[PDB]
RNA sequence: AUGGACCGCCAGUGAUAAGUGGAAUGCCAUGUGGGCUGUCGAGCCCCACGCACGUGGGG
């Protein structure tokens, strides 16, 4: 993998597109890588495959794509092919085990139920903490780090129309912040490369470490 | 005698004062008085010229004109008004001082100082080196033999366009009177 | 000799002054007198033509003109009036001269510094430049057999159009009042 | 189609030459912004595995 930072703008004076939805949004960000290749197993995390963090959105929006494929700039970008470009190795210095290195981790915390009059649906919320337990259950025993859980809304996504393109919902997600202790090297590896969690197109998943 | 303008542009702040009665009432706690009193910070410029010849003329001896200017000089340095300056101390030293005698016009700095200087810097010496620069070029477009030294309270950069570097501020005084006759 | 305006426009400034009194009469501060005078700052534009024809009929020789435009011009750069100085010492020199020697008509630049311009910046780059830029477009619309000079107190922009940068004023008056 | 119908006041011109508003000037003396404080469950759809408690994948 790698790592970039780009900013997209609004292709015109009407907001017409991209930021207008997430959708788009999402659109604008696999237009950029033109080959793309996908293997799957019964239900591991997805490795296909690209990765984006939103830092702010008021400048039409600030992200960092962090990936396999080169990032190619397209209309209506920045003045040059990033803003910045690198590779970068999980290898490098080999993340020694035990040693400490900070992170950023995106989230989800969800637990699934029945509901009535359904079709049982998934649900942002699983008094004394809840969010702790679930994300320290899944970050099984490799760099563990502390859990941030916050307490307010919102974030929706909505169709341009195109068909085979998710239509309106809403999800929340925890902005975790900190200091990661590897307790192993390549589970925390392929972790960070493969994403954390589902929905790996709305922003979820993207680690980012770094050196004391 | 010129007005002394900032070398960087500086936007006023609003001090908020308040007097507090030393004695309590109940039922308040409000105090004597409210009020804000403007303030500003920053590094001035200042300039002056004087005319020996008509100085000689009103005075009429020149040993006493000698003595008026060179007076006159250590207290334009020394000096700094009384203004707001028992609430805040704003005693301080000139950071350059540039004596120059001149045989045909004065001749001021201030168009160095007409682009203002954007900071998040210091100012001193950017300041003093851009005047340096405009002591360079104006010395070689207005090309004239005259006199030059001055003092500086900064031993980093060595200004040469402003003459031969005295040691300190009297004693810069002194040879630039006796130079200057 | 043509009157001298700003490049940009500024409003009055009210200076507010006091003339404190000696001898106190009730410990009072109150002061012999107060008022507000009006003063200004800014980057003038001056400019002034010398009709060589004229001045040598008015002299009759032509040594005799000769020190005369010599010494109009450069009393012209040195010089600053004595209006309201001993309060405020506003000597200094021009930041740009250009002296052109023109045979068919003396030719201003006024127009170049109609569109006042707007600040925050520095006012000695811009206005050098425009003037730069107004002179090119203005000799190649009006073209002329004509000697240029200029001499200038900033390194840093490269002034083509003004013609062949002499390296001081009273060089470049020499120069230009032998081509003359 | 009217005391009307048709119907040009009009062909030429420098307002000109000359001029400092100028000398003088502390806006000043006095001020707390203060007392109080842990940040610790309805979410739309598909598919996969499921001990029907749920878990993960792509929108």
């Amino acid at each position: 993998t790698w790592l970039t930072k780009i900013v997209p703008d609004l292709r015109y004076r009407q907001t017409r597109a991209d930021f207008r939805t997430a959708g788009n949004l999402h659109r604008k960000l696999i237009r950029l890588s033109s080959d793309l290749g996908e293997e799957r197993i019964a239900n591991p995390r997805q490795q296909s495959g690209l990765l984006f963090r939103i830092e702010e959105t008021r400048n039409e929006l600030y992200l960092l794509v962090q990936s396999h494929s080169p990032l190619r700039v397209d209309r209506l970008g920045p003045g040059y092919h990033g803003v910045q470009m690198r590779n970068l190795d999980p290898f490098l210095a080999r993340l020694d085990k035990g040693s400490r290195v900070r992170y950023r981790i995106v989230a989800s915390p969800t637990k699934r139920l029945g509901r009535s009059e359904n079709n049982t649906q998934r649900l942002g919320l699983k008094r004394g903490a809840a969010a702790e337990e679930w994300w320290h259950s899944r970050a099984a025993a490799n760099g563990l780090e502390l859990l941030s859980t916050y307490a307010q809304t919102l974030d929706d996504v909505r169709d341009p129309g195109t068909a085979d393109r998710s239509r309106k919902i809403r999800h929340p997600a925890v902005r975790f912040d900190g200091e990661a202790v590897i307790s192993d090297v390549d589970a925390v590896r392929h972790a960070v490369l493969n994403g954390i969690g589902r929905g790996k197109s709305y922003g979820c998943g993207l680690l980012s470490l770094a050196l004391i | 005698f010129a007005h002394a303008f900032t070398v960087h542009g500086t936007t006023v702040e609003v001090d908020f004062f308040t007097a507090v009665d030393d004695i309590p009432k109940e039922n308040d706690h409000g105090s004597g008085h409210m009020n804000a009193g403007q303030f500003s910070a920053g590094t001035f410029y200042r300039y002056a010229n004087v005319n020996l010849d008509r100085l000689v003329e009103n005075t009429g001896d020149a040993q006493t004109a000698r003595t008026a200017v060179a007076e006159f000089l250590r207290a334009f340095l020394s000096t700094v008004p009384s203004g707001k300056q028992n609430a805040t101390a704003a005693m301080t030293l000139p950071d350059l001082v540039h004596i120059a005698v001149r045989f045909d016009r004065p001749i001021s700095f201030a168009p160095a100082f007409e682009t203002a200087l954007y900071g998040s810097d210091g100012y001193t010496l950017r300041a003093c080196q851009e005047l340096n620069n405009y002591a360079e070029r104006l010395r070689e477009v207005w090309p004239d033999d005259a006199i030059r030294g001055y003092a500086t309270v900064e031993n980093k950069t060595d200004l040469a366009a402003l003459g031969e570097r005295y040691d300190s501020y009297p004693a810069l005084i002194d040879a630039m009177v006796a130079a200057a006759f």
